[PDB]
């Protein structure tokens, strides 16, 4: 169990024991216990710190990006979208994770994928239940240049097709870094010489995404949305780490812009 | 993978189904119990609890504390009925909104004896006697006092014990009832009538009042849940 | 005989020579909190015989037209003894009571009254927007009293016994702990209260446990010529009592 | 798994039970719990009055 | 088993047992049976008290509002609704649950999610199988204010994906009051002072349920009302009250009209 | 099993015994059986009565009505729909209950629910997949006066919700009469007076069944028919009775037209 | 969660099935059975009682 | 689980039922009792009427 | 197939449910673990450091 | 087939759990692991501090 520790009864003291003086002066923080500084009686504790486990605290889903494509390529959006897959395009899930320096986890990656119609001069619409495909390219694989090109075969490439009106469809991915472990702030340079790309995104190099759908345009126009999905599982995280004040910039720096501290108040004593 | 096949029924939600799902919020942890006094377990420890019944549930008395309370007096022939209503206790004027009938109306069925309490609030120098009578149906109301004794009654002697509990027992050709008015399911009639007189002296009341209370016995029972007519509204609360 | 019974708790006594019984609500006797039902660490203070012991309460004339009366706890009690002083200093308390009702009369009077603790007697107003106020629910020693019939205001308390100033019958209140003090019978009521509420302790001010309430169901009534002044009075002892959070007094 | 009695009448009949979720908030409502307890409302008094006597001797 | 008493046999008495007598001013009620005021035979009983367990009772699924958003915001309802957690808007659950003064249950939430088309000068309508989320605020969690903002990332918040014409989606809750139950009446005020709220409304503090549509809208307009629907389970309940006798007025206070106790009648006797 | 009796081997015979001669002045019938009038040989005979049970005839499910509701309310159809519950609407499963006087049983209630386009001046239709409650009220419960009153919350009525697209929705129901046995015909009257309703509709009270759309009506108009399907289970029957002879006239009564016995020959002596 | 395959029939309602269903009553406690005479069990206890037989069955 | 034969001829055999409900009206339908008397319609006399015998001696 | 039926909650994508998905990478083989200094289990280790207090947070 | 305690209260408590995949990354999630060690961040020091003594003698 995760259950907390019980209040010991104590009574009156007078000895040369300081429990409450210290020097901070020592990177130990003091143990001290209600027990130490005034009377208190037995309490028998059953709270437990069960959902403060960090396999409990990341480990729930997370949106990372969307991205949108478009069947008549209305708004510049192609017939396919692509990403570049990192987890720092979002301010939330970012934050949790950077509050550890390295991570090792599994994920597992869900889809929710929603279309709409759009604005066209085309009358009568009767257009079929859309069917999309999702490629992983592992890094150095091939890659779209339209949305009828060989890549889309998926001979070695893990795909994923699911038809609209299903559950989201989901895939687990296992712990597949380089290193022993995901680096989530790299304070090295990507070359010997020092110069190149500086920071965490030297060691980002995890693939890209490819969403189309795979029916035929039809005479009207449908934008399909994509909105990606990750869950950490079974994670073992290393060196906490403060987490954020600042404001993130750039999803491949750490740059910040100058913040307070804390919030105003009107004086030193408040009510 | 594993071949199977959906039947009927595989997508409805129903409102009386048990079935698990996800909790939202894994490995929460809940506050410990404690012992808070006064656990209810069954509706039947809150039927089998005494009510006062509003036996005097005239036009002018229902907001006020008349209804709960009928007058008996001393009077100078023999007196007449007191009272009298046809027993339903989920049906009736009379007892559908007491704690016994008002847990009777998330039913549609009840079976099992009911006890209807009485209480004389005259003086300490006042005392009568009374016959509390029930009649099962089937020949109407008892509308003399000798009819009514040929019916189920306690005769009640007002005394030290300031109550007397007219039990009323199940007596019916059916195992249960309907909690609604229904004509196959009628139930029979209480009634009080003045047994002697209320005899008092002159330097006491000539009026007194009796109060009635309703609870379940120990071999009542309901069955199926139904929404109450009792609450409602036309637009959410805010 | 089963009419004559005392009640010792600390320095003070009660006689009663006609009671009928004593409730004990719920089966469940007044006791202090345990350690694995305990939630504040720091240690409880427990003054035993100093705040518990009976308080008289101020009383009340019982008329053939009243509709009742109503004292809220535990702050009937907060200007009452140390009672009252452990209420000020401490953010926690918790206590049980047992709460008694004495109502003599003649024989040749009669009337019936209800004697009924209502753990967590939430009230209503007058108008539908607002909050009932403090000076409404609570009278402190002194009663706030019900009315026969609708009353009108803006954070005045609806008092109408039909409803019991909680929007329920008033023929219901008998799933509460009570008893009835019927003038021909007996000429007291006792319950004993346990500790009820959903949390172990709790603010003494901000806070209601329960109300007793006394309410007629058959009206006072005597030949002219007899005692026209028949009084209630409500004397309540603290059981178990214990507080925990000193810190200066006040309650703001 | 757990097996336990259907309700069933008066004058097979069991049914199996397995969970699949880790919390007991997942689980199917406990319907067949019956146990009472009437006498803490019913019977609220110090001393134990016996039908056949007297309430109040 | 939850059967019922037996009926003994009895026959004639004449004694000086006086079951039948029972003074009332103690709080104790009678105890006597059909076997003390008359003859009676042996009745061996079987029926049962099973469903008037409160855990029958109170466990049937009920609606506790339902609440309009719409893609087009057609007549004032928004691209996303919001509701703060409470189970005092609708009379019929309302009223079963102030049977009782203290609470402590699971709830199992299920949500009945529909959608109707609206009327529009658009032509030409062929819009996708709609896909909604329902999220799941915290207390003191960051809210919408629009549909498309940086909150329905739902990174730590709890929230359900679902797409129309799939069963209706549930999850279980668990027991989750600061205190030991659920408070269905407290008598105090939210402040030592005693001002502010009164009444239970101060205790309540149970988060607010958003909900949007995930797709993007689509050229004429759609508008979806979800209905949320509570059971409780695994119940305990303590300290029961009377049932209302009167209609409620607030969802916040209980402060009633004054209303008659029962129904009229002729006289005193009636047939 | 169910299997039947095997002929037995039979030679001449000439005794005084008589088995072909009888008196059917008795309520007995005979018990010949070939092995009695004729020599016969031995068969052995697997022929089983297993579907010949009560338990096979009568669990079969049968239509019991429909009732129609429409959006729109074209065609005085209303927004919902409403049943009183009885067998006996329907010729065909009436008939075959009412071969038994008493019978208790379970039901299992299928409901098969369809909807259809109505005509209408409205332009331009993409209406949302429909969603539909099915409430049953228990005697003496609030019903239903529009589609969108407070009895549609379903605190305790049961009540089922379904969407178009899958499977038809089913509930068991228990064994539920008053008595021991429903009753198919019933002498009496509902008055001791021997007034009022006479036959089985005095025993009848079986509660409502209310249907609506739970979607709101979009510009054109949709009718929604539901038909209602039981099936008996787990069936006792008792006191059997002739099959009907007549065509019923009413669902509440008996009451017949007097009709042939069997149809016409030409002559006693036909091939 | 566990792999599955539908198979034909998944969603049909055959009218000549068992399966089992929900309940929409649940713990509804049922009327104690008695013995009421002449219980039948098959129709073949029905077809095997003797019956008039109309053998003059002309139009008048 | 409850293993029983199934309805097989004339001149594998068992099929495997698990009631998953806490109700015995939820389960399927008793289908393979073929229980009879045909006796109480068919011979409903005082006296034991023996085929050979004389109906009336 | 076997007989089952779909209850509520089928097709739902709750994001704080835990279930068992099909691996996109079958049969991929993970970096070894090794001992990373500071393994964190649970934020209560967090929680119970010490950390300065900003008590002087006026607005200059 | 694992069978576990399930998360429950405070003053049937069991699920099964049986894996369909080949690879251990397709596994549910592990929540009920509550192993801790604060001892690394709370007192990283060489020599042990006792609380009653001084911290610098
Ligand atoms: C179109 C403008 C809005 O019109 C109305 C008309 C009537 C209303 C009635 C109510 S109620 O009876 O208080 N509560 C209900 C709860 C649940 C259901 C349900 O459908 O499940 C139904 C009613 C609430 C809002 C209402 C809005």
């Amino acid at each position: 169990m995760g259950r907390v520790a019980d209040t010991i009864a104590r009574g009156p003291s007078n000895s040369e024991q300081i429990p409450a003086l210290t020097a901070v002066e020592t990177g130990h923080t003091s143990q001290v216990d209600p027990s130490d500084t005034m009377q208190t009686r037995h309490v028998h504790n059953y709270h437990s710190r069960s959902e403060s486990s960090i396999e409990n605290f990341l480990c729930r889903s997370a949106c990372v990006i969307y991205i949108k494509y478009s069947s008549a390529e209305s708004n510049n959006l192609k017939r396919y979208a692509e990403w570049v897959i990192n987890t720092r395009q979002v301010a939330q899930l970012r934050r949790k994770m950077e509050m550890f320096t390295y991570i090792r986890c599994d994920m597992e990656l869900t889809f929710v994928i929603t279309s709409h119609q759009e604005m066209s001069t085309a009358t009568n619409s009767d257009v079929p239940v859309q069917t999309h495909q999702i490629m992983y390219v592992p890094p150095g694989g091939p890659v779209p240049t339209s949305v009828n090109d060989y890549v889309w075969q998926t001979s070695t490439n893990p795909s994923i097709f699911w038809t609209e009106g299903n559950a989201p469809p989901r895939m687990s991915i296992p712990f597949m870094s380089i290193g022993n472990a995901y680096t989530m702030f790299y304070d090295g340079w990507s070359n010997f010489s020092r110069d190149g790309i500086y920071g965490y995104n030297s060691l980002n190099n995890m693939g890209t995404i490819y969403a189309r759908h795979v029916n035929d345009s039809s005479p009207g126009g449908l934008t399909s949305t994509i909105r990606i999905y990750f869950k950490p599982k079974h994670v073992k995280a290393y060196v906490p780490r403060p987490p954020r004040l600042c404001q993130y910039k750039k999803a491949k720096n750490v740059n910040f812009d100058v913040e307070a501290v804390t919030t105003e108040r009107a004086s030193l004593v408040t009510t | 993978g594993l071949p199977t096949m959906l039947t009927p029924g595989s997508t409805q939600f129903l409102t009386s189904d048990d079935f698990q799902s996800p909790s939202a919020m894994p490995q929460f942890d809940v506050t410990p119990e404690m012992n808070i006094p006064g656990q209810v377990r069954n509706l039947m420890e809150i039927a089998e609890v005494d009510s006062v019944v509003p036996i005097n549930n005239l036009q002018a008395n229902l907001k006020t504390m008349e209804a709960y309370r009928v007058q008996v007096r001393s009077t100078d022939e023999m007196g007449g009925q007191i009272f009298g209503f046809p027993l339903q206790p989920g049906a009736s004027s009379v007892l559908q909104r007491t704690l016994l009938g008002e847990i009777l109306n998330y039913y549609t069925h009840w079976s099992g004896s009911l006890k209807l309490t009485f209480v004389f609030c005259g003086s300490a120098m006042a005392t009568g006697k009374f016959l509390l009578a029930y009649s099962p149906p089937g020949a109407g109301a008892p509308d003399s006092r000798k009819n009514a004794m040929l019916g189920t009654h306690v005769i009640w002697d007002v005394g030290l014990q300031s109550s007397c509990v007219l039990c009323v027992p199940w007596i019916s050709q059916t195992h249960y009832r309907y909690v609604v008015d229904d004509k196959y399911t009628a139930s029979g009639f209480i009634s009080c009538w003045y047994q002697t007189n209320v005899i008092v002296p002159a330097e006491a009341q000539k009026s007194c009042y009796i109060m009635c209370f309703v609870s379940a016995c120990n071999d009542f029972s309901v069955r199926m849940l139904r929404d109450t007519q009792f609450i409602k509204q036309d637009t959410f609360y805010q | 005989s089963d009419r004559v019974r005392s009640i010792t708790l600390g320095n003070s006594t009660i006689t009663t020579q006609e009671c009928a019984n004593v409730v004990v609500g719920y089966g469940v006797w007044p006791d202090y909190l345990s350690d694995e039902e305990a939630t504040a660490e720091d240690q409880p203070t427990q003054p035993d015989v100093a705040t518990c012991r009976f308080y008289t309460l101020n009383s009340v004339k019982w008329e053939m037209q009243s509709a009742g009366w109503w004292w809220k706890f535990p702050d009937a009690l907060s200007e009452m003894g140390l009672f009252g002083q452990n209420m000020q200093y401490h953010y926690l308390g918790r206590s049980g009571y047992t709460i008694h009702v004495q109502c003599n009369a003649s024989k040749f009077h009669q009337g019936c009254l209800l004697v009924v603790c209502v753990p967590e007697a939430e009230m209503g107003c007058t108008n539908a927007e607002n909050a009932p106020t403090y000076g409404d629910l609570c009278g402190g020693e002194t009663a706030k009293q019900f009315e026969q019939n609708a009353v009108t205001g803006e954070t005045a308390v609806q008092t109408a016994v039909c409803n019991a100033g909680m929007g329920v019958g008033v023929g219901n209140l008998t799933i509460y702990p009570h008893q009835w003090i019927n003038l021909r019978t007996n000429n007291s009521a006792t319950i004993v209260m346990p500790y009820i509420n959903s949390v172990p302790m709790d603010n003494m001010f901000r806070h209601n446990n329960f109300t007793l309430m006394i309410i007629p169901f058959a009206p006072l009534d005597y030949v002219t010529g007899a005692s026209s002044y028949i009084p209630i009075t409500v004397t309540v002892a603290p059981m178990s009592a214990e507080y925990n959070g000193l810190r200066l007094a006040g309650h703001q | 798994a757990q097996v336990s009695t259907q309700k069933t009448g008066a004058h097979i009949i069991h049914y199996t039970n397995i969970n699949y979720y880790k919390d007991a908030a997942s689980n199917s409502a406990n319907r067949q719990d019956f146990t009472q307890d009437p006498s803490k409302f019913t019977e609220p008094v110090k001393d134990v009055m016996i039908k056949s006597l007297p309430a109040l001797n």
